[PDB]
RNA sequence: CUAACACGUGCGCGAGUCGGGGGCUCGCACGAAAGCCGCCGUGGCGCAAUGAAGGUGAAGGCCGGCG
RNA sequence: UAGCGGCCCCCGGCGCGCCGGGCCCGGGUCUUCCCGGAGUCGGGUUGCUUGGGAAUGCAGCCCAAAGCGGGUGGUAAACU
RNA sequence: UCAGUAACGGCGAGUGAACAGGGAAGAGCCCAGCGCCGAAUCCCCGCCCCGCGGCGGGGCGCGGGAAAUGUGGCGUACGG
């Protein structure tokens, strides 16, 4: 039938072709570089872990996952950061277990 | 001008048009809107009902530009275009109808109030009302939406 | 280069290595006096980042500031007035301890100009900051085109006028909906612009 | 105290407003000084446009004004690159350039490209050395007719396109615009909850089948 | 005295009205005035109200065609 | 006093020429590499401030980071 | 101008911005880091030549020092 552009609805808005372009280089910040990963893992290897990080690692080792999440959230702050930190600590624990087994 | 003011005619009358019993003191009733609920309650209730209290929801970061939506009525609808347009459409025989765009003239919504002259019109707008739509259909014409 | 490694190290302040270092230094700084010139930066990377260059005319002063808040200097209690102003010993200073340290260094060394400062250690009762100063009349900087801005008279006592990086943070300067209090130069300017009558000639 | 009848007023004169009062007795002098500075700069830049660099076409960023067209801050790098202008040379030959602006669409980009090409076709470029001209330069004869122009260069216009009067067909006379708007509003409002209901109905059907 | 509001009065224009801010006028005795802008009416007030809001948004009366 | 009136002195700015000194410099296409600011952000609490309202901004104390990350999207929270 | 508006307030007295829009003006840039160049960098003392009342330019010094715990050139999010 008739499909007139409208100011309301799912497809609201004046129609116009949208041109693709390379994203601005400023959006690239935070992307992990190979050399930076090398440096960060070297520094982690020489330094170690924070006391709260190792306490949370013990909690994950005894497999109290909810306790680990709650403790990390309290110790660090936001739930998103807590989830990311818990995932990285579980990855570290898995790597350590695999190395010990092999 | 100070020439025409009441003060000039008031010189010599001790009192200055403010009474002898009750003088002209500083602030007999309190400053500003004081005593709105205590000793000016009668006046406030008699002349400004609904002054005290709360009602409705709070909208924090209000932006009037989102809600900007000027309106036009059908009696004014033919004034958007020139008279020569309307008369040419009137004495035209091919049945062609002129196109009136209210967004170009700065209106967003068309509301149907007035009587519409009997000739086809292509009204294109952003928002319409049911009565305006039915008026346009009855007079013969088309309603077109734009974004 | 080695700097990146250093920086990633200093970010790991809870590691035992850095913790031991910080403990030892803090002990040394506490043993020393309240304000004294350090021979060289303790954080070469941080001094680099803030603007230090290892050339003649750049000096670094290490200073300590007593920790805590700010209690109201009133005789016993006696902050006479309405109860809303009765507070004495839970108030907080409007400027940071870093800014206080920079201003103390600038006041002591009136012939130099403060560039920036950084944190080097702390304890229960002290905070230790190293502050970079520049001698504006040394030829090594007066003949360098890109650093001779600091030799202009306009840049006298930046720490006292709140123009350094640490001092600026307390002024509430920013862009966006969070910083409407300082549209214009500052809070003073915004308040002035909002609190005058523009009595036009015609009205 | 309130009189018989009237409006409740809230005059904002409870501060020391009389100390901060901005009288405008220097308004004509300010206008004269601004004028004098304007003509002084216009004389200073001898053949160059008095207004300044050309600027681009932009749309106002609001439902209230998105139908209008402004003069922007400066041309963006995508437009300069596709018009064949170097970002550093544009500023010194008279094109305002900013790098912040993006280009979501293509119509605006093409319009500004046309604007830049017209500006290149129209400008007269003086020799870098008055004795010997160069390749990227204008010949001598039209230099004698180079003059300052007043106002903005190629001023912005909001041009409206007429289409002629059309004849009605029955196809668009059966279009229920008001009903269409109402169902569009309803669909936009109920889209998500309908999706969730469809999802739970699907998982319930899967559970029943299994 | 300034600002705000209300009402009454006088004048101009009138569904419109108003340059107050800016600009153009060889800046300058008066003149810091006066004139002009009209694709400088942005904008204000008015032309539409109602609802807390999502929103909606201002006549109809007679004959022929299936009382 | 008016006057694109006169005379004298001094300083400047703009152009022209000479000597000496520095400078060897750009654009497009393809291939390969590289790219970021920490006791800081952020969280809790306390106090002040703001029109900013389950905290606008600032500061003290405690906790304290990440790298497809981080900040913002004016009502607290999880998912997207 | 938005606007005495959104909002705050014994929600009482009172307080109270911002975005968009039109104008005045209009100008953009530089480091650290990441890397590449025999530290390729800078300050000062002695002698010679120029003018020196805003102490500079050129040359000669197996003259001194700073600086590798990092000076200079390329280079900074618009990518290089
Ligand atoms: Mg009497
Ligand atoms: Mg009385
Ligand atoms: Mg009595
Ligand atoms: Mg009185
Ligand atoms: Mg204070
Ligand atoms: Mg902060
Ligand atoms: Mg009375
Ligand atoms: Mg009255
Ligand atoms: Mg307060
Ligand atoms: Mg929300
Ligand atoms: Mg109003
Ligand atoms: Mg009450
Ligand atoms: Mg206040
Ligand atoms: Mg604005
Ligand atoms: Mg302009
Ligand atoms: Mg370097």
């Amino acid at each position: 039938a008739l499909r007139y552009p409208m100011a309301v609805g799912l497809n609201k808005g004046h129609k116009v072709t949208k041109n693709v372009s390379k994203p601005r280089h400023s959006r690239r910040r935070g992307r992990l570089t190979k050399h930076t990963k090398f440096v960060r893992d070297m520094i982690r290897e020489v330094c170690g872990f924070a006391p709260y990080e190792r306490r949370a690692m013990e909690l994950l080792k005894v497999s109290k996952d909810k306790r680990a999440l709650k403790f990390i959230k309290k110790r660090v702050g936001t739930h998103i950061r807590a989830k990311r930190k818990r995932e990285e600590l579980s990855s570290v624990l898995a790597a350590m277990r695999k190395a010990a087994a092999k | 001008p100070s020439r025409l003011r009441k003060t000039r005619k008031l010189r010599g009358h001790v009192s200055h048009g403010h009474g002898r019993i009750g003088k002209h003191r500083k602030h007999p009733g309190g400053r500003g809107n004081a005593g709105g609920m205590h000793h000016h309650r009668i006046n406030f209730d008699k002349y400004h009902p609904g002054y005290f209290g709360k009602v409705g929801m709070r909208h924090y970061h209000l932006k009037r530009n989102q809600s900007f939506c000027p309106t036009v009525n059908l009696d004014k609808l033919w004034t958007l275009v020139s008279e020569q347009t309307r008369v040419n459409a009137a004495k035209n025989k091919t049945g062609a109808a002129p196109i009136i765009d209210v967004v170009r003239s700065g209106y967003y919504k068309v509301l149907g109030k007035g009587k519409l002259p009997k000739q086809p019109v292509i009204v294109k707008a952003k928002f319409f009302s049911r009565r305006a739509e039915e008026k346009i259909k009855g007079v013969g014409g088309a309603c077109v939406l734009v974004a | 280069g080695a700097y990146k490694y250093i920086q990633e190290l200093w970010r790991k302040k809870q590691s035992d290595v850095m913790r031991f270092l910080l403990r030892v230094r803090c002990w040394q700084y506490r043993q020393l006096s309240a304000l004294h010139r350090a021979p060289r930066p303790t954080r070469p990377d941080k001094a680099r980042r803030l603007g230090y260059k290892a050339k003649q005319g750049y000096v670094i002063y290490r200073i300590r500031v007593r920790r805590g808040g700010r209690k109201r200097p009133v005789p016993k209690g006696a902050t006479y007035g309405k109860p809303v102003h009765h507070g004495v010993n839970q108030l907080k200073f409007a400027r940071s301890l870093q800014s206080v340290a920079e201003e103390r260094a600038g006041r002591h060394c009136g012939a130099l100009r403060v560039l920036n400062s950084y944190w080097v250690g702390e304890d229960s009762t002290y905070k230790f900051f190293e502050v970079i100063l520049i001698d504006p009349f040394h030829k090594a900087i007066r003949r360098n085109p890109d650093t001779q801005w600091i030799t202009k008279p306009v840049h006298k006592h930046r720490e006292m006028r709140g123009l350094t990086s640490a001092g600026r943070k307390s002024r509430g300067l920013g862009k966006g909906h969070k910083f409407h209090h300082t549209i214009g130069g500052s809070r003073r300017a915004a308040w002035r612009r909002r609190n005058t009558l523009q009595l036009h000639r015609y009205r | 105290a309130p009189s018989r009848n009237g409006m409740i007023l809230k005059p904002h004169f409870h501060k020391d407003w009389q100390r901060r009062v901005a009288t405008w007795f220097n308004q004509p002098a300010r206008k004269i000084r601004r004028r004098k500075a304007r003509q002084a700069r216009a004389r200073r830049i001898a053949p160059r446009p008095a207004a300044g660099p050309i600027r681009p076409i932009v749309r106002c960023p609001t439902v209230r004004y998105h139908t209008k067209v402004r003069a922007g801050r400066g041309f963006s790098l995508e437009e300069l690159r596709v018009a064949g202008i170097h970002k550093k040379v544009a500023r010194t030959i008279g094109i305002s350039v900013d790098p912040r602006r993006r280009n979501k669409s293509t119509e605006s980009l093409q319009a500004n490209v046309q604007r830049l090409k017209e500006y290149r076709s129209k400008l007269v470029l003086f020799p870098r050395k008055p004795s010997a001209p160069k390749k990227g330069d204008s010949s001598a004869e039209e230099l004698k007719l180079a003059t300052q122009l007043t106002g903005p260069v190629m001023p912005i216009r909001n041009v409206f396109k007429k289409e002629k009067a059309r004849v009605i067909t029955e196809e668009e006379k059966n279009f229920k615009a008001f009903a269409s708007l109402r169902m569009a509003r309803a669909n936009a409002r109920l889209f998500g909850i309908r999706a969730k209901r469809a999802k739970e109905a699907a998982e319930q059907d899967v559970e029943k089948k299994k």
